[PDB]
């Protein structure tokens, strides 16, 4: 959230690089600045990514055991 | 036509500022259009990968 938020300052301090002094160093510097800030909100949720992985592996193993459950009772109604 | 060269000899001075005005404007235009194409390249190419 903090990146989002930082991402959008970031964006309103470029226009205002544009509007006050378009010849500065500085945009140069802004134009790598949210460029970094972009690189590690794609970072955070790339770290995302094994942890989805783990996860739904356990999601998988909990809907294998229910379904194992429910043949067995099935079998045994009948 | 020399005579109108002579003449505009007086006139010379204001049309070198207004050089000067002209590219400092053209410049600022390339400024914006810079900014907004390493925006693209940022958008498209950067992120992407």
């Amino acid at each position: 959230r903090k990146l989002n938020m930082s991402i959008l300052i970031n964006f309103l301090d470029l226009l205002d690089i544009l509007i006050r002094s378009p010849g500065s160093i500085k945009r140069e510097e802004k134009l790598e600045d949210l460029k970094l800030l972009f690189v590690h909100v794609h970072h955070l949720i790339n770290e995302y990514r094994p942890h989805q992985a783990r996860e739904t592996l356990r999601v998988m193993m909990e809907v294998q055991k229910r379904q194992r459950l429910e043949t067995a009772e099935r079998f045994q109604k009948h | 036509r020399l005579l109108a060269l002579v003449k505009w000899a007086n006139n010379a001075g204001k049309v070198e500022k207004c050089a000067m005005i002209s590219s400092f404007l053209d410049q600022q235009a390339i400024l914006f259009v810079d900014t907004a194409d390493r925006l693209a390249s940022l958008a498209r190419d950067a992120l992407v990968h």
